[PDB]
């Protein structure tokens, strides 16, 4: 909780998970994600399947991002995670989804 | 079924296209949408 | 030629100095290190990376994006080639030779 | 300037090391920003 980040309104919430099958058990977030594409995706606005527009140059170990509100601009390989953002439009949380790295 | 944009047989919801219904995979049909 | 999506995409130049000039290949190159490299990721000179017993005039491998695991001295230039993980593009430099 | 790590002093990027910023040479930089992956 006082860890986590915020971009104007926005929370920034990071959630680990051992790898992409955990996350087809996560509800309610689980039906938003195409779990068929290659490369983390984030979401232009909120329906069933949303997050399908890929993020450019993404970082080791990111599996996606999934804005909980309103709609922003979704473009393939446009945005950076670090621009993404700056792109909630309203939002009120950005959730972005880690798969754990063993140490 | 295949997507008749990228050929995929894999997609978790079958979309329209302009060549016909179902014809898109869920990605190719969100991109379609978005292109008017 | 094309691994998946990818297309695999010899360049030959004729010598290392030679990618100084190329958009956007310059701008990923590290000139100052010593046997061919490969990239794990996209950042500034991110072909860092050793290629394990690279074959001779191999200068480096560059994927266009995406990640993968990165590791001195464990893969192959062919165990490269299947480890696009999403890359559109895999470009591997070489330097030319008379023989 | 000179690397914390592998003591060269030609790199195209100095980059942040556990020194300080612009402390370790760019390829030391990113081997260091892998090992902090978790
Ligand atoms: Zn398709
Ligand atoms: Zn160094």
């Amino acid at each position: 909780a006082p860890h986590e980040e915020r971009v104007g309104d926005m929370r920034i919430v990071n959630i680990t998970f051992s790898d992409i099958n955990s996350i087809k058990n996560f509800q309610p977030f689980s039906q938003y994600f195409d779990f068929t594409l290659t490369g983390p995706r984030y979401n232009g606005n909120i329906a069933q399947f949303a997050m399908i527009w890929k993020i450019k140059n993404p970082p080791h170990n990111l599996l996606g991002v999934f804005f909980d509100n309103n709609t922003r601009d979704d473009e393939d390989d446009k945005y950076t995670l670090e621009e993404l953002k700056q792109m909630g439009n309203g939002a009120k949380n950005m959730y972005i989804f880690w798969q754990y790295e063993q140490k | 079924r295949r997507c008749a944009n990228c050929d995929t047989t894999s997609t978790p919801l079958w979309r329209n296209g302009p060549r016909g219904p179902k014809s898109l995979c869920n990605a190719c049909g969100i991109r379609f949408k978005k292109e008017e």
